[PDB]
């Protein structure tokens, strides 16, 4: 359905309002949740006090 | 029936036998209840679509794709 007309979408038993962008595995609509983490290649500096180090630069 | 009998007698073709008709009529009966377990559905649909035009009707998008 890459850039298909609403006509063909309806003919194919689909609607043009479906945002799409979800997989169909074993007949179920699967959606991937965007996971977040710390940005790589950046040097952070923390001051964990519950340890032996006063300051810590992480990369 | 009489016309067909006269035509057969004039043409010379020996009339079928009663037992022949009795054993032949069962052919249609046993063929009607024939299970479609072999691979004949493919040939049937092919021979149908050979003459049945494509656009009709709910497969327009599929045909375009």
């Amino acid at each position: 359905l890459n850039g298909l007309t609403d006509r063909d979408l309806c003919e194919l038993n689909e609607c043009p309002l479906d945002p799409g962008g979800y997989f169909i595995i074993n007949g179920s609509e699967k959606v991937l949740i965007a996971q977040e983490k710390m940005a790589t290649n950046t040097v952070y500096v923390f001051a964990k006090k519950d340890s032996k180090y006063a300051y810590t630069g992480e990369c | 029936f009489m016309k067909w009998k006269e035509a057969m007698f004039s043409a010379g073709m020996q009339l079928p036998t009663l037992d022949e008709i009795n054993k032949k009529e069962l052919s249609i009966k046993e063929a009607l209840n024939y299970k479609f377990n072999d691979q004949d559905i493919e040939e049937i649909v092919k021979e149908k679509e050979r003459f049945r035009k494509a656009p009709p009707n709910y497969a327009m998008k599929k045909t375009q794709l």
